[PDB]
């Protein structure tokens, strides 16, 4: 799969959530287990918006820090549930807080992290279609 | 430390997460 394209229709998606329309199987499965994840962890999510006061100056260092301490001890389809939800957190506040122009870094942050950091994880786990597979039965 | 503890939350809450698929 390209994982390019997979960063760019879900944060397409977590923005047009919001309002906002950002001109950029496996999409709708990811898709909804973002929003059980972030529905399920409603409280914790609110407490993490309010906290980021995201700025062009602290946007780079935090998304770096929140996503190496997540996957710190490894991986699974869980944490990369998380990790995109958590990127689509970081735009959301982008847009809301006019500061568009950072959605393009996260999009940029996002796919330098699953090209280059979680693909070897992902292909040894069965790729994409593993996950389609293993979340399947929550969808619907 | 803000960063640090969202990434150690998140953590937490995606091992639940999956536990639950
Ligand atoms: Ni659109
Ligand atoms: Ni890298
Ligand atoms: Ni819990």
């Amino acid at each position: 799969y390209d994982n390019r394209e997979i960063v760019m229709k879900y944060i397409h998606y977590k923005l047009s959530q919001r309002g906002y329309e950002w001109d950029a199987v496996v999409h709708l499965t990811l898709r909804q287990a973002g929003d059980d994840f972030s529905r399920r962890y409603r409280r914790d999510f609110a407490e993490m918006s309010s906290q980021l006061h995201l700025t062009p100056f602290t946007a780079r260092g935090l998304f770096a820090t929140v996503v190496e301490e997540l996957f710190r001890d490894g991986v699974n389809w869980g944490r990369i549930v998380a990790f995109f939800e958590f990127g689509g957190v970081m735009c959301v506040e982008s847009v809301n807080r006019e500061m568009s122009p950072l959605v393009d870094n996260i999009a940029l942050w996002m796919t330098e992290y699953l090209n280059r950091h979680l693909h070897t994880w992902i292909q040894d786990n069965g790729g994409w279609d593993a996950f389609v597979e293993l979340y399947g039965p929550s969808m619907r | 430390w803000l960063a640090q503890r969202l990434g150690r939350e998140l953590r937490r809450l995606s091992d639940e997460f999956v536990d639950s698929f």
